[PDB]
RNA sequence: GAAAUGAGAACAGUGUAAAUCUCUUAGCGAGGAACAAUUGGAGGGCAAGUCAUGGUGCCAGCAGCCGCGGUAAUUCCAGCUCCAAUAGCGUAUAUUAAAGUUGUUGCAGUUAAAAAGCUCGUAGUUGAACUUCUGUUCAGGUUCAUUUCGAUUCGUCGUGUGAAACUGGACAUACGUUUGCAAACUAAAAUCGGCGUUCGACUUAGGGAGUAAACAUUUUACUGUGAAAAAAUUAGAGUGUUCCAGGCAGGUUUUAGCCCGAAUACAUUAGCAUGGAAUAAUGGAAUAGGACUAAGUCCAUUUUAUUGGUUCUUGGAUUUGGUAAUGAUUAAUAGGGACAGUUGGGGGCAUUAGUAUUUAAUAGUCAGAGGUGAAAUUCUUGGAUUUAUUAAGGACUAACUAAUGCGAAAGCAUUUGCCAAAGAUGUUUUCAUUAAUCAAGAACGAAAGUUAGGGGAUCAAAGACGAUCAGAUACCGUCGUAGUCUUAACUAUAAACUAUACCGACUCGGGAUCGGCUGGAAUAAAUGUCCAGUCGGCACCGUAUGAGAAAUCAAAGUCUUUGGGUUCUGGGGGAAG
C-alpha cells in the first residue's frame, strides 16, 4: 500500500524538478507534507504553493522554480543524537555549503542546521539541495 | 486489490463535496429514522435500506442528513442485524460453495475459491472479535455456518 | 502564479563569492530562462534567440531582446511553447496592431 | 524497495541474515570451520621432518623439467609431504635421513604454477638454512 | 502551459470521475410524472432496481449498469 | 691538504648495596682490501640494463600471478652497471585494508551465479489523513544586510535599520491548577496635612511575574547533569640534548626561602534525576456511562486522653437533581461486503453433435495396392486397395481461431441445460482499517511415470522386421506392447519462460484493440454502425540531454544526487546438484 506519504510526495516532486514540470500536484498530502514544504519553499527552493481541500486528505500544488536538485526522505528516519550529525552530514549533502537534512525534534521540524542552534534535534526525516 | 497479484481496478462512489443535505428534501432526522428504521424490522441490510433511501427516497447519504451512520440510527433502535453484513454475507457463500461441493466433489477450482474465501472469514472475525464486536469464543468451522442456516 | 517567478530572478546572479567579498568562478554562465538549467560549455543543442524590438509604427528599433533556452527543453519541442510564453513574461508576444 | 528489509523494528532479520549469507566466503567458511588445524602442519608455519626420500616431479602444462622434491615425515603430525627443494644445487645437500624444516608456498593451497601436488618448501637440512649451503662461503658439513 | 488550479470546466468534465481535483460524481436525482397517475416520485440516476409508481402501481424505471432506461414517456426534470 | 670525530680504549668524577653501563672528562684513538651495510631485484604488474657480455640449450633452474628456457635466453647460472628499503631486508602462516568480493551506510538476481511453477496463510516486518492552526505587541540576545555612526589597528566593539527565527512574556473562546514567597501596579475604605473636594504619603483586595511541591494516558526517542576505576587513546603545560617519553620543573640576584604543575575530552548498550511541543506506538466517555456540582443515604476512617454513643474530617458506594453545544474526525483515485445490467474457449455435473481414423455389415468391379530418393519386408481374385449406403467403437474438436478472451498457475475452444464461482465497469449503498508481503503450515501443479479396475480407435518407448550405410539394434519405411482415454489412489518435476517477486507513486507521443460505462449523428429505431470520452485488460508504434557491458529496456527508468513496504536467491570455474 503507501507509506511515508513525505516520501510520495517528495519524489513525486524531485521528478518534477528533474523532469522540468512548471508546477506539481501532490496527492496524498499531511501536516508533515506541508511542513517540509514550507521548510524548503522558506529556504527558497520552491516556490508559493496551494493546499486544495480535498475533503479527504487534502491535494497541494507547489510551483517549481528550478533551483531543486533532489529531495527525498530518508527510510526509516533513524535516531541522531546531536553527536551523530557529521556522520550524516558528510552522508547525504552534496557539500559543506547546502546544509539541509530535515529532522523530527521535540522542538518540532528544524533544518539539518537549525537543529545545532536548538541544540537537540532527533530523528531524521528528509534531506533536500 | 486483496488476494490478487495481478487483478486490480476502481469499481465506483465519490461523495460529492457539499457536506449538507440536498436543497430540495426536508426531512427531520427523525423522519428518516422511521423509514429507517421500519425498512429495517422488515429485515434489511444496513447496507440495503441505504440504497433503497437513495433510489426510492431521494435522500443521497442518510449520514449527511441525520448526523448519523445508517448501523448506529439502527443499534440505538434496537433493529440491530445481529452478525455484520461483511461477516454474515461471506461465510453465506462460503456455504453455497461448500453446498455446491457436495454434489461435485471433483470440481477443483470451487475447493480453491473456498479455501480463498474462507481465509477471509477468518480474517474478519480476527477484526470483529478484536474490536469486541463479536464474542471472543466465535468461531466458524461448519457448525457456525449452519448453525446460523436453522 | 507569477509568484515565485518573479522572485529567483529578483536579483543578480554571482559565482562562489569568497569572504573577500571576490567573485571567482572563472566566468558566470547563461541560465536557461525557461527552466533555470545551465547553459554547458560545449551544450550543443542549446540556442540563445535574437528577437528586435519595434517603436510603435512599424518601424524596427536599434534594440533586441534576448531569450536562452536549453537544450532538453528546445529537445522535447518546447522552445515555440517556451519562447511564446517568456515573451508573455516580458509583456511581448501578444503583438497588437 | 530491494530485497534487504529497511524497518526499524526489523533489526533481528537483518542480522541472522548477514550471519547466514555470509557462509558463501570461502575465507570465512574456511577458518570458521577449523580447516587449519587439519592440514599436515596443523596450522603451523613450519615443521620438522626427516627425508623419506629425494624424488623427482616433471612440471605441467607449458613447461617440461625435473623438479627437485623431497619425500618428507612430519614429527608430531607423522605425515607424508611432498616438498620442493628450492635454488639449483640445492638436493646434492639434502642427504636422506636428515632433519629438515618445512614451509608452504604462496598461501597454503595451490602449488606454484609449475609443480604438481607439492605444497612445501624445503629451508633447513640438519637445521642449517639452506640459502647458507648454497652460497660458499656461508656453510656445510 | 495549463494552470492546475483554475482547470477549464469541460477539460473536468471528460476526466474520469475520480481524476477531477474537487472530484465529484456524474449521478443525479430526477423527478419522474408517471404516465398515468402523474405522481411525482424520486428517481436517483442509477436506480439498481425496477421502480413502481406509489401511486398506481406502474413501472417507471429498468435498471442497468449505470443509466436508468426511463419506462416509455414519462416525465423527468433533473433537480438541482 | 690539513682541520673535525664517535665507534674504540681509558687515570678521574658522577652513579651503585656492591658491581656493570651511561654521562662529564686528561693521556691514547681514521685514509682505504680502511673502523663496516646489508638484504632483495633489474621482461610486465613493481622502481631499475637498448649490455648486441660469458656459461646453459625446455636440461639446470626461475616464476607471487602473467610467463621465462628447446644455440643469437631482456626472468636460469654469473660478471658488470643499475634500482628499492637500508642497521636492517627477505620468507612462511593467521589476520586488517584494498573487498560496494558478505553490502545497515553499500552490492548483485533477463541473458554473466542468482524469483521460488503457482495461490492461501498465524509468527515477523510495514502501515493513509484530521485534533491551538494563527495574529498583535513587548522584551533578551543571534545573525545577516547596510548610498551609516563612535573606537581600535594590523583585526574587533558599540549604534541604528530591516529581517528572520529563537526565545521568553502577555493578550487574543488559546500549555495548566494550589501553595508559600516575593511582588508589581490598580480600584475602593482608613489615617495624616492644607483649602466636601483638588492632591499627596500610608492600609485590604488583585494576577502577571518569581520559586518549590501536586497535575498533563504510558513508553519510544532527544536535551541535560548525577554514574561510567586506574593505565591506554585524544589532549593542555612542559627543549627528557630532539624524540620514544617521564610528569616534572622554573629562579640564589629576597633562599634556612620563592614561583608554578600533575588540567581536560570520549566513553555508545541497561539502569537512575530531569527539560520537551515532532514522528511512532499506546490510552480516555458507546451496552453505557462518563464529567463537574449540590443534597440524601450506606460502608470505612485520622486528630479529639482513652472506650462507647452521637457528630464530624477524610476516603469509597449508590440514588437523585442541577450544570456543560453532554460524549462516536474524514470516508483514504486503501481495503471488505450489498446491489445492477453485462462479459469470458474459468470451472463441475448432465446432455449433444460432427466429419476422420480403424474395424464390420450390404452391395460394385477388377490386378494391383501400399510405401521410398530408389526399393524392400508388407496386402491381395478363400478379394485387396477402390466406389455408395450403413453400423460399431475410442479418441479428437478442424475451417472461423487473431500478438484476441478467461484462469492463481498448470491450463482452457461442438450444442443445449443445470450447479457454486470471477473480473471489469456502474454507483450521492453500507462497514469504517479491517490492510502489503510472508518461516511455520496448507490448496493446486500438461507430460512421463506408479498401484488396483475399466477402455482400447489412432499413434506409438521396448521389441520384430525391412532398407541405408565401411558400421546402424539411428535419422526413412512395415508392423507392434506399455502408454496415450477413464475411475479411484500416488507422484511433483519441466527452457513450469516474459528465463524480469508482490503491493504503491511517479514521470514521453500515438493510434488500434478486448470488457463496462457516459454524450452525440446517420440510418433506423438494430443484444448493429459510426464520432467523441473514459475507467479496467492483453499488445504494438515512434521516441529519451533516463538506464545498461551490450543485446536492449516505458522499465530492465525516478540508484554515488546511492533509503517508499516486504519475501526469496547469488558470491570464480570444473568435481555438482
Ligand atoms: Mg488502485
Ligand atoms: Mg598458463
Ligand atoms: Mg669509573
Ligand atoms: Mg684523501
Ligand atoms: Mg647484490
Ligand atoms: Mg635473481
Ligand atoms: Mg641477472
Ligand atoms: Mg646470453
Ligand atoms: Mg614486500
Ligand atoms: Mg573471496
Ligand atoms: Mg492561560
Ligand atoms: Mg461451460
Ligand atoms: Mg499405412
Ligand atoms: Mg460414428
Ligand atoms: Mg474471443
Ligand atoms: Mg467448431
Ligand atoms: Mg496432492
Ligand atoms: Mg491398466
Ligand atoms: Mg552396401
Ligand atoms: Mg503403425
Ligand atoms: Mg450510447
Ligand atoms: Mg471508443
Ligand atoms: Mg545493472
Ligand atoms: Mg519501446
Ligand atoms: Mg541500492
Ligand atoms: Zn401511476
Amino acid at each position: 500500500v503507501k507509506v511515508n506519504i513525505l516520501a510520495e510526495c517528495l519524489k513525486d516532486l524531485v521528478n518534477a524538478e528533474k523532469m522540468g514540470k512548471k508546477q506539481v500536484l501532490l496527492r496524498p498530502v499531511s501536516k508533515v507534507v506541508l511542513k517540509f514544504l514550507r521548510i524548503m519553499q522558506k529556504n527558497g527552493y520552491i516556490g508559493e504553493f496551494e493546499v486544495i481541500d480535498d475533503h479527504r486528505s487534502k491535494k497541494v500544488v507547489v510551483e517549481l522554480i528550478g533551483r531543486i536538485n533532489k529531495c527525498g526522505v530518508i527510510s526509516p528516519r533513524y535516531d541522531v543524537p546531536l553527536a551523530d550529525f557529521e556522520k550524516w552530514t558528510n552522508n547525504i549533502l552534496p557539500s559543506r555549503q547546502f546544509g539541509n537534512v530535515v529532522l523530527t525534534t521535540t522542538y518540532g521540524i528544524l533544518t539539518h542546521e537549525e537543529c545545532r542552534k536548538r541544540h537537540t534535534g532527533g530523528k531524521i526525516l528528509g534531506f533536500f539541495y | 486489490m486483496q488476494m490478487k497479484g495481478k487483478g486490480k481496478g476502481i469499481s465506483g462512489s465519490a461523495l460529492p463535496f457539499k457536506r449538507r443535505s440536498p436543497k430540495w428534501l426536508h426531512m427531520t432526522p427523525s423522519t428518516v429514522v422511521d423509514l429507517s428504521v421500519k425498512l429495517a424490522k422488515k429485515g434489511l441490510t444496513p447496507s440495503q435500506i441505504g440504497v433503497i433511501l437513495r433510489d426510492q427516497h431521494g435522500i443521497p447519504q442518510v449520514r449527511f442528513l441525520t448526523g448519523q451512520k445508517i448501523l448506529r440510527i439502527l443499534k440505538k433502535n434496537g433493529c440491530a442485524p445481529q452478525l455484520p453484513e461483511d461477516l454474515y454475507f461471506l461465510i453465506k457463500k462460503a456455504l453455497s460453495i461448500r453446498k455446491h461441493l457436495e454434489k461435485n466433489r471433483k470440481d477443483k477450482d470451487s475447493k480453491y475459491r473456498l479455501i480463498l474465501v474462507e481465509s477471509r472469514i477468518h480474517r474478519l472475525s480476527r477484526y470483529y472479535k478484536l474490536n469486541q464486536k463479536l464474542p471472543p469464543k466465535w468461531k466458524y468451522n461448519a457448525q457456525t455456518a449452519s448453525a446460523l442456516v436453522q | 502564479m507569477n509568484s515565485g517567478r518573479a522572485n529567483q530572478r529578483s536579483k543578480p546572479m554571482t559565482g562562489l563569492i569568497n569572504d573577500k567579498k571576490e567573485k571567482i568562478d572563472a566566468y558566470l554562465p547563461r541560465k536557461c530562462d525557461w527552466s533555470n538549467k545551465l547553459i554547458f560549455s560545449n551544450d550543443q543543442s542549446s540556442v540563445q534567440i535574437a528577437i528586435a524590438e519595434v517603436g510603435e509604427n512599424g518601424q524596427a528599433t536599434g534594440s533586441k531582446t534576448n531569450v536562452v533556452l536549453c537544450g532538453s527543453v528546445r529537445s522535447k519541442g518546447e522552445a515555440h511553447i517556451a519562447l511564446e510564453n517568456i515573451l508573455r513574461e516580458r509583456g511581448l508576444y501578444p503583438i497588437q496592431e | 524497495g530491494v530485497g534487504k528489509p529497511r524497518g526499524i523494528r526489523a533489526g533481528r532479520k537483518l542480522a541472522r541474515h548477514r550471519k547466514d549469507q555470509r557462509w558463501a566466503d570461502n575465507d570465512f567458511n574456511k577458518r570458521l570451520l577449523g580447516s587449519r588445524w587439519r592440514n599436515p602442519f596443523m596450522g603451523a608455519s613450519h615443521a620438522k621432518g626427516l627425508v623419506t626420500e629425494k624424488i623427482g616431479i616433471e612440471s605441467k602444462q607449458p613447461n617440461s623439467a625435473v623438479r627437485k622434491c623431497v619425500r618428507v615425515l612430519l614429527r608430531k603430525n607423522s605425515k607424508k609431504i611432498a616438498a620442493f627443494v628450492p635454488m639449483d644445487g640445492c638436493l646434492n645437500f639434502l642427504a636422506e635421513n636428515d632433519e629438515v624444516l618445512v614451509a608452504g608456498l604462496g598461501r597454503q593451497g595451490h602449488a606454484v604454477g609449475d609443480i604438481p601436488g607439492v605444497r612445501f618448501k624445503v629451508v633447513c637440512v640438519k637445521g642449517i638454512s639452506l640459502l647458507a649451503l648454497f652460497k660458499g662461503k656461508k656453510e656445510k658439513r | 502551459e495549463r494552470d492546475l488550479l483554475n482547470p477549464i470546466y469541460e477539460e473536468e468534465k471528460q476526466k474520469n470521475k475520480f481524476k477531477r481535483l474537487i472530484q465529484a460524481p456524474n449521478s443525479y436525482f430526477m423527478d419522474v410524472k408517471c404516465a398515468q397517475c402523474q405522481n411525482i416520485q424520486m428517481i436517483f440516476s442509477n436506480a439498481q432496481s425496477t421502480i413502481i409508481c406509489e401511486k398506481c402501481s406502474a413501472i417507471l424505471c429498468k435498471p442497468t449498469g449505470g443509466k436508468v432506461q426511463i419506462q416509455a414517456g414519462c416525465a423527468f426534470k433533473i433537480k438541482n
